[PDB]
C-alpha cells in the first residue's frame, strides 16, 4: 500500500494554485471528477471578439518589399588576422619534414627580406596612442636579433615588459573590485552602460574580402590523410563526392584562413597556457605544398600576447597582432577603424613589362581573445565538413525527385550553370566548383565574423525564403504579419558588415526571385 | 562578377540547399542573453499577457500573485494568458474519447515507473540551484547537498533508495519550521518562509533562462513521465520519437489530406509556431490536465503528480547575481546584488532599466520576484505537447460539425497544421477556428513566424518537407579531434563519435570519411604516430620505421604503430584492434596484446581491447621558498604588480615615514634610496 | 635597510631574478587545464608523459639504437612507478616478450561478435 | 652543428653497433661506447631548455 | 652571475647567498656568519 499526503504548507499551496472561485483542492478535485462536455469550446468561441482571428493577407509577386539596411558611418574591420590584405614572407622547407619549432621557421623567413625601411606612421589609431604601436615594432626586429646574442638560442621568445607593450596589452588599466560595504555611496557611480551600438552602414570592402575568398590560389592548403578502401555502394558513391569537392576547395583561399585559424589560434592558446604572465612573441605561420609541390612555410607577422591567468573559458587574453600587407590603409581607411597602420619597408618585383617597387605596411592593433574563441578558431576544419554536407544535401535532394544519384553530372558538366554572383548586366552563373568554394568561404566567414545579429538574421530571413519559395511554387502563400517578420529581420541590421552583406545579398535575391 | 550565395536558390529550391541558412552548425562561442535585465522582462512579459486576471497575496510566501485563468477573452491578438478551465477539460475529454483509453492505461504504465524509479535518476540533469549553498551547481552535486541536510534534519527516508521517499521527505521539510545544515567549514540557520522561498525558487546561470531547485525537480519527473506514455500513444506527437522515425510522421500527415482529398476539397499547410509559449500557459491549468487524467486513480499518483504544478504556480525567481557599475574618472566597479535590489536607490540606474525595476518591484519579495503565472522554457515540454495535440485533436470532421476540416502535428511550442475545405473561405474559417480554440487555453499562434501555402511544403522541427523528401544535414556536428585519453580509447571514441553521428544525427557519408580523415590527420599528429612509410620526423619517427620494416602483414599495424587507416563507413562500429586482428603477425600480436607488459593499470560508453596502447599519462623549492618568506620580512600588497615592484615600493614608504616620525638618520634614508635604485636598473633589461 | 639590501643580492642570482619579475602577489598563494584534448597534446611533447610500473626499466632498455632515452628514474605521485616516452611503446611492439594470445577473442567476445556480423 | 643533425635525421636505418675490425693494438670496447655516446648527447639536445 | 652587474658585487652577492644558506642548513656558527658579513660591508665601502 503506497500512501502519498499533501497537508500542512503544501495543502495551503496546493489550495492557492487552482483556478479563481475556487478555494479547495478537494472541491475543485471534485469539479473535474464530475466534469462532463457541454460545448463549452463552441460557446466560448461565440461569446470571444471577432476581431481576434487569424486572417491570411496574401503574399503576391508585388507584396514583399527590399529589406531596409541601416545609415551611419561605414562599416570597421573586426577579423583576428588580415585576410585579402595579408601578405607572408616564405620559406621553401623540404629536408625537414614534419613539426618543427615555429620561433625560428619565422626567423628563417624574416631573413627573406631585406627591404626594412625606417618604420613611419601612416593611418593612426584615433582613439589609441600611435607612438607606442611604432616601438612595439621597433622592439620585435630589435628583440629577435638579441637572439643571435645569447650563447644557448632559446625555443620561445618573451618581449621585454615595456611601456609601450604594457600599454597596448592593457596591464593596469583592469579598474579595483570596492566591496560595497567599503563604497557604499559614491556620486559619479553609473551601472555598465550596455549601449545602443552605433549604427554602421555596408561598405564594399566586406564583399570583396569576400569575392577573394571563393577564389583558386596556387598551393594546397589541406592535405587530407588515408580512408579505408571502398566496398559498399554507399562507399564508392561517398568517396567520388568527397574526391571531386575536396579537389576543388584544396587551392581556395578560404581554406588558407582555416589554416590562418588553426594555426594561430592554436599557437595562441598555448603559449595562453604556458607562459601564463610573460609577454610571449607568437609567429603567425602557416604551410602549403606549391603548385609544384614542396613543403613552403609562410610567415604572416607577429602577435604579443599579455598576461593570460586564464581561470573560465570567457575570460580575456589581451594580444598586439603586427601584420605585413601591400594594400595601402588610405585608399578604404573606414575599414582600418581598430588598426594603427605603418609603412616599414619596401618590396621589389622585376615583371615581365618592368620593375615595380610596392611598399609595404604593418596592420597594428590592440584586440583579446578567450578559451573559447581560439577553440572555436582552432576548430575551423569544420568549415570543411559544413561546406561538404550542403554540397551532399542538395545532390541528395537534386536526385530524390529524378530517383538517381547526380553526383557525376553535377560535378563533370563543364557548362557554368549555377547562379552565384552579380553584375551590371545581371546575374552571371558559375561551375559546381565556383559553387563549392563559394559555399566553403560562406561557412568560413560564417564563422570569422560569428555574431548572435548572423544567427537572428540567418532565422527569421530563413522564412521570408521559404514564403518566397512557395510564391515560385504557385502554392499560394499566405502570411500573417508579415510586417512583423520583416522588423524582425532588420531588428538584427545594426553595423556587422558580414550580417549586412547577407542582407544586400538576400534585397539582390529578391528582385531576380520576382520576375 | 560579385560572388552572392543567395543567388543558388534562383536554380536550387530552398528545401533542397537549406542547409546553407544554417549558419554555425556547431555551438557559436557567446550564446549571449541570460543577464539579470533579460529575467526582469520574462518576470514582466509574463504579468503583461495575465494582467487582468486575480491578484491574490500568498498565505505562505506573502507574495503578490496573479491569476488569469478562467479570466476575460481577449479582443487584440497580442498573446492572452486568459485560458479557459471549461475549455481545457473539453479537450482532455474529446482527447480520451478520440483516443479511449489513453490516459487509465498510460497511468497504469506510471504507476508502475513512479515506484521502481530510484533517486539515482535526480543526479542525470543540467545545472540545478543548490537551496543549500544558495548557488547554481551540478545536479549530483545539489542533491548530495540536499541529502546531507535531509539527513542532518530527521529526514532519512530518501536513504531507502526510491525517488517516491526522496519526495516523501521534501513533503516533510515544508511543514518543519527549522531548517539546520552542518556546513563544513558551522551550523547554518533557515526560518520556515526563507526556505520555502528557496524550495519554490528558479535561479538563472551562464551555461534556458534559468534552473530550478532540487525539491521541485522531483516530481516534473514523474510528470513528464505521465506526458512521455500519453505522447507515446498520439500519432501526432512529434515526442519523443527518433531520428528517421521522425520524417515519417511529416509524410504520414499529408498523405492522410492528400488520398481523401477529391477535385473540389482545397488542403493548406501553415508552417507553425506558437509565440510567447512558456509565459502563456498557467500552471494551474497543467494541474487541471494532470488531476482529469488521473480521475478513478489512487490518491497517493493522483498527489505526486499534482505536486508539481502547485510549486510552478507559487514559485520565485531570483535575478540572477545582480547589476555591474562602473566610475569613469574614480576607475571603480562594483557588483549589486539580488538580495539587496529591493532595499537599493532608483536614481543610479538609466531610462531602459529604471522602468524594468519600477514595474517590477511590486512583485519583488526577498530579493526574488514573485512569478505565479507562465513557466521557464523546457520543463514541461512532454505535457504541453498533450494539450497542443488536444486542439489538434479538435479538427476531426465531428468535432468542427462543418465543411473544413483539420490534422497536424506538434511537439511542444513547434507545430504544423493542414486545414481541409471545399473553397478558399472555408480554409481561412478553418484556420480561424483553430487560432481561437487555441487562444482559450492559451496558446498563441506567432502571426510574425508563421506563414501558410498550398500542402506539398513545410516545416516542422527543422525538417523542411517538399514534395515527399525531407532535406538530409547534420545541423551539430561534434568534436571531430582527439578525445585525450590515450592512443587505444581516443581513437575508438573518435571513430564511434562519427557512426553516432550518422545514425543519430542523419549525417552524410561523403561528410563522415571527410570527419574520419580530421579525425586521423589530429589523431597522427597528436600521438606522433604518422604511418611507417612515410618520411615526417617526430621522436617516434624511427621506432615506428623500425617496426615497419620488420612488419611483413603491415595492414595488420594500428595507426598508433604507424599502421595504415582502415575504417571506413561500414567499419565504424568495430574496435581497431578486432578490425586488424587478422592481418597481425603472429609476434605483432603477441606483443601488443601481452598483459606481462608495463603500461597497461593493473594487470588483467566507448568499446576498447585492452592492448599496450592502453596506458596512462602524468597528471628549485629553496630558491622559490626564499623570495616567498623575504615578502613576509616586508609584509608580517597591490594584486597586479610584481614580487619584486611591491617590495621596492613598500621599502620607499618606509623609508620616508621613518625619516619623518625620526627613525632612521639622514644617512640611513639616503642608502634605501640608492639600493632601490640599483635592484630597477636590473628589472628593465 | 637590511631586507631592502637582501633584495639587491637575490635581483644578482638570474634563477631567483626570474621568480621575482615573473610571479605576481595574486599568484603567490597557488605557489604556496579542463580540457582534456589539449592537456594531451601538451603532455605528448614533453620527454616523458607516460607512467609505468618500475619492472619496465628491467624489461626494455634505457635507449634504442639511435640513442634515444625510452624512460627516466622520475618520482611519481604514490609509490614507485617511472615516466615513460611514447617511443618504449613502440619499442615494446617491435622487440617485446610475445605470449599467445589465443584467449583474447575469447575475453573481448562482447567487442569481437561486431567483426561477425560483417 | 645542427647542418649535421639535419643530415643525421636523414639515416633511419641504424643498427645495434657491432665491432668488425678491431684495432689491435687499441681497446676496442670504447671505440663502440664513443660511437654509442655521440648518438646519445645529440638526442640530449632535444632535452635542453635552450639549444645549444 | 647577472649580466650586467660588475665582477665585485656579483662576487659579493653570491657570498652573503651562501652565508645565509649555510646559516639555516648548519655549516658555519654564528661567528663565521657574522665575519662574512663583516668582510662583506668592508668591500663595499671601498666601492
Ligand atoms: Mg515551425
Amino acid at each position: 500500500e503506497e500512501r502519498f499526503e499533501i497537508t500542512g504548507t503544501m495543502r495551503r499551496l496546493a489550495d492557492q494554485s487552482l483556478p479563481p472561485n475556487f478555494s479547495s483542492l478537494e472541491n475543485f478535485r471534485a469539479y473535474v471528477d464530475g466534469f462532463e462536455p457541454n460545448g463549452c469550446i463552441e460557446g466560448k468561441l461565440s461569446q470571444m471578439s471577432k476581431e481576434v482571428n487569424a486572417r491570411i493577407e496574401p503574399f503576391l509577386r508585388t507584396t514583399p518589399r527590399p529589406l531596409r539596411l541601416p545609415d551611419g558611418p561605414p562599416c570597421s574591420q573586426r577579423s583576428k588576422f588580415l585576410l585579402m590584405d595579408a601578405l607572408k614572407l616564405s620559406i621553401e622547407d623540404p629536408s625537414h619534414e614534419g613539426e618543427g619549432i615555429p620561433l625560428y621557421d619565422a626567423i628563417k623567413c624574416m631573413k627573406t627580406f631585406f627591404g626594412w625601411k625606417e618604420p613611419n606612421i601612416i593611418k593612426p589609431h584615433e582613439k589609441g596612442i600611435n607612438p607606442n604601436y611604432l616601438l612595439t615594432w621597433k622592439q620585435v626586429l630589435a628583440e629577435l636579433q638579441d637572439i643571435e646574442n645569447e650563447e644557448k638560442i632559446p625555443r620561445t621568445k618573451n618581449m621585454k615588459k615595456t611601456s609601450q607593450l604594457k600599454w597596448a596589452l592593457g596591464e593596469n588599466m583592469a579598474p579595483e573590485k570596492v566591496d560595497f560595504e567599503d563604497c557604499k555611496d559614491v556620486n559619479d557611480l553609473k551601472q555598465y552602460d550596455s549601449d545602443e551600438p552605433e549604427p554602421r552602414s555596408l561598405a564594399c570592402w566586406i564583399q570583396s574580402e569576400f569575392n577573394k575568398a571563393c577564389e583558386l590560389t596556387d598551393s594546397s592548403w589541406v592535405e587530407l590523410d588515408e580512408i579505408g578502401e571502398d566496398v559498399a555502394p554507399i562507399e564508392h558513391i561517398a568517396s567520388m563526392r568527397r574526391n571531386y569537392f575536396t579537389a576543388e576547395v584544396s587551392h581556395c583561399r578560404a581554406t588558407e584562413y582555416i589554416m590562418k585559424g588553426v594555426y594561430i589560434n592554436t599557437a595562441l592558446l598555448n603559449a595562453s597556457c604556458a607562459a601564463m604572465d610573460d609577454f610571449q612573441l607568437i609567429p603567425m605561420i602557416s604551410k602549403c605544398r606549391t603548385k609544384e609541390g614542396r613543403r613552403k612555410t609562410n610567415l604572416y607577422g607577429f602577435i604579443i600576447k599579455g598576461r593570460s591567468h586564464l581561470r573560465n573559458d570567457t575570460d580575456v587574453v589581451n594580444f598586439v597582432s603586427m601584420e605585413f600587407s601591400l594594400t595601402d590603409p588610405r585608399l578604404e581607411p573606414h575599414k582600418w577603424e581598430k588598426y594603427c597602420v605603418l609603412e616599414i619597408g619596401d618590396m621589389l618585383l622585376r615583371t615581365a613589362v618592368g620593375q615595380v617597387s610596392r611598399p609595404m605596411f604593418l596592420y597594428v592593433r590592440t584586440n583579446g581573445t578567450s578559451k573559447i574563441k581560439m577553440k572555436w578558431g582552432m576548430e575551423m576544419r569544420r568549415c570543411l565538413l559544413q561546406s561538404l554536407q550542403q554540397i551532399e544535401s542538395m545532390i541528395e535532394a537534386e536526385s530524390s525527385v529524378k530517383e538517381k544519384d547526380l553526383t557525376k553530372e553535377f560535378f563533370e558538366n563543364k557548362s557554368e550553370t549555377w547562379p552565384i554572383g552579380e553584375s551590371p548586366k545581371g546575374v552571371e552563373e558559375g561551375s559546381i566548383g565556383k559553387v563549392c568554394r563559394t559555399l566553403l568561404a560562406k561557412s568560413v566567414f560564417n564563422s570569422l565574423y560569428a555574431s548572435p545579429q548572423l544567427e537572428g538574421f540567418s532565422a527569421e530571413s530563413r522564412k521570408l525564403l521559404l514564403i518566397v519559395q512557395a510564391l515560385r511554387d504557385n502554392l499560394e502563400p499566405g502570411t500573417f504579419d508579415l510586417e512583423g517578420l520583416y522588423e524582425a529581420i532588420e531588428e538584427c541590421l545594426i553595423n556587422d558588415p558580414w550580417v549586412l552583406l547577407n542582407a544586400s545579398w538576400f534585397n539582390s535575391f529578391l528582385t531576380h526571385a520576382l520576375r | 562578377m560579385d560572388v552572392n550565395p543567395t543567388l543558388l536558390f534562383l536554380k536550387v529550391p530552398v528545401q533542397n540547399a537549406i542547409s546553407t541558412t544554417f549558419p554555425y552548425t556547431g555551438d557559436p562561442p557567446y550564446s549571449h542573453g541570460t543577464g539579470t535585465g533579460y529575467t526582469m522582462d520574462t518576470v514582466n512579459r509574463t504579468h503583461k499577457y495575465s494582467e487582468k486576471g486575480k491578484w491574490t497575496t500568498n498565505t505562505e510566501t506573502g507574495a503578490p500573485q496573479l491569476n488569469p485563468i478562467d479570466g476575460p477573452l481577449p479582443e487584440d491578438n497580442e498573446p492572452s494568458g486568459y485560458a479557459q478551465t471549461d475549455c481545457v477539460l473539453e479537450a482532455m475529454a474529446f482527447l480520451e474519447e478520440s483516443h479511449p483509453g489513453i490516459f487509465e492505461n498510460s497511468c497504469l504504465e506510471t504507476m508502475e515507473i513512479v515506484q521502481q524509479t530510484r533517486v539515482d535518476k535526480l543526479t542525470q540533469g543540467r545545472q540545478t540551484y543548490d537551496w543549500t549553498l544558495n548557488r547554481n551547481q551540478p545536479a549530483a552535486t545539489a542533491l548530495a547537498n540536499t541529502i546531507e541536510v535531509f539527513r542532518s534534519n530527521g529526514l532519512t527516508a530518501n536513504e531507502s533508495g526510491r525517488l517516491i521517499d526522496f519526495l516523501k521527505d521534501v513533503m516533510d521539510s515544508m511543514d518543519k519550521e527549522e531548517m539546520e545544515i552542518t556546513t563544513h567549514f558551522k551550523k547554518q540557520r533557515l526560518n520556515k518562509r526563507s526556505y520555502l522561498i528557496r524550495a519554490l525558487t528558479l535561479n538563472t546561470m551562464t551555461k534556458a533562462i534559468a534552473t530550478p531547485g532540487m525539491q521541485i525537480r522531483g516530481f516534473v519527473y514523474f510528470v513528464e513521465a505521465l506526458a512521455r506514455s500519453i505522447c507515446e500513444k498520439l500519432e501526432q506527437s512529434g515526442l519523443p520519437v527518433g531520428g528517421n522515425e521522425k520524417k515519417a510522421k511529416l509524410a504520414n500527415v499529408v498523405r492522410k489530406m492528400m488520398t481523401n482529398s477529391q477535385d473540389t476539397e482545397l488542403s493548406f499547410t501553415i508552417t507553425g509556431d506558437n509565440t510567447k509559449w512558456n509565459e502563456n500557459q498557467n500552471p494551474r491549468m497543467f494541474l487541471a490536465m494532470i488531476t482529469y487524467i488521473t480521475r478513478n486513480q489512487p490518491e497517493w499518483f493522483r498527489n505526486v503528480l499534482s505536486i508539481a504544478p502547485i510549486m510552478f504556480s507559487n514559485k520565485m525567481a531570483r535575478l540572477g547575481k545582480g547589476y555591474m557599475f562602473e566610475s569613469k574618472s574614480m576607475k571603480l566597479r562594483t557588483q549589486v546584488p539580488a538580495e539587496m535590489l529591493a532595499n537599493i536607490d532608483l536614481k543610479y540606474f538609466n531610462k531602459s532599466t529604471r522602468e524594468k525595476i519600477e514595474k517590477i518591484r511590486p512583485l519583488l519579495i526577498d530579493g526574488t520576484a514573485s512569478l505565479s503565472p507562465g513557466m521557464m522554457m523546457g520543463m514541461f515540454n512532454m505535457l504541453s505537447t498533450v494539450l497542443g495535440v488536444s486542439i489538434l485533436n479538435l479538427g476531426q470532421k465531428k468535432y468542427t460539425k462543418t465543411t473544413y476540416w483539420w490534422d497536424g502535428l506538434q511537439s511542444s511550442d513547434d507545430f504544423a497544421l493542414i486545414v481541409n475545405a471545399p473553397n478558399h473561405e472555408g480554409i481561412q474559417a478553418g484556420v480561424d477556428r483553430f487560432y481561437r480554440t487555441c487562444k482559450l487555453v492559451g496558446i498563441n499562434m506567432s502571426k510574425k513566424k508563421s506563414y501558410i501555402n498550398r500542402t506539398g511544403t513545410f516545416e516542422f522541427t527543422s525538417f523542411f518537407y517538399r514534395y515527399g523528401f525531407v532535406a538530409n544535414f547534420s545541423m551539430e556536428l561534434p568534436s571531430f579531434g582527439v578525445s585525450g585519453i590515450n592512443e587505444s580509447a581516443d581513437m575508438s571514441v573518435g571513430v564511434t563519435v562519427i557512426k553516432n553521428n550518422m545514425i543519430n544525427n542523419d549525417l552524410g557519408p561523403a561528410t563522415a570519411q571527410m570527419a574520419l580523415q580530421l579525425f586521423i590527420k589530429d589523431y597522427r599528429y597528436t600521438y606522433r604516430c604518422h604511418r611507417g612509410d612515410t618520411q615526417i620526423q617526430t621522436r617516434r619517427a624511427f621506432e615506428l620505421k623500425k617496426l615497419w620494416e620488420q612488419t611483413r602483414s603491415k595492414a595488420g599495424l594500428l595507426v598508433s604503430d604507424g599502421g595504415p587507416n582502415l575504417y571506413n563507413i561500414r567499419n565504424l562500429h568495430i574496435p581497431e584492434v578486432c578490425l586488424k586482428w587478422e592481418l597481425m603477425d603472429e609476434d605483432y600480436q603477441g606483443r601488443l596484446c601481452n598483459p606481462m607488459n608495463p603500461f597497461v593499470s593493473h594487470k588483467e560508453e566507448y568499446d576498447a581491447v585492452a592492448t599496450t596502447h592502453s596506458w596512462i599519462p602524468k597528471r628549485d623549492e629553496q630558491m622559490y621558498q626564499k623570495c616567498c618568506n623575504l615578502f613576509e620580512k616586508f609584509f608580517p600588497p597591490v594584486g597586479i604588480s610584481s614580487m619584486v615592484e611591491a617590495m621596492v615600493s613598500r621599502a620607499r614608504i618606509d623609508a620616508r615615514i621613518d625619516f619623518e616620525s625620526g627613525r632612521i638618520k639622514k644617512e640611513e634614508f639616503a642608502e634605501i634610496m640608492k639600493i632601490c635604485s640599483t635592484i630597477e636598473e636590473l628589472r628593465r633589461q | 635597510m637590511e631586507r631592502i639590501k637582501e633584495l639587491r643580492d637575490l635581483m644578482s642570482q638570474s634563477r631567483t631574478r626570474e621568480i621575482l619579475t615573473k610571479t605576481t602577489v595574486d599568484h603567490m598563494a597557488i605557489i604556496k587545464e579542463k580540457n582534456p584534448a589539449l592537456r594531451m597534446k601538451w603532455m605528448m611533447a614533453m620527454k616523458y608523459p607516460i607512467t609505468a610500473d618500475k619492472r619496465i626499466m628491467e624489461m626494455i632498455p634505457e635507449r634504442n639504437e639511435q640513442g634515444q632515452t625510452l624512460w627516466s628514474k622520475t618520482n611519481d605521485a604514490g609509490s614507485d612507478r617511472v615516466m615513460v616516452s611514447p617511443l618504449a611503446v613502440t619499442w615494446w611492439n617491435r622487440n617485446g616478450p610475445t605470449t599467445s594470445t589465443v584467449h583474447y577473442p575469447k575475453v573481448y567476445k562482447t567487442y569481437f561478435e561486431k567483426v561477425e556480423r560483417l
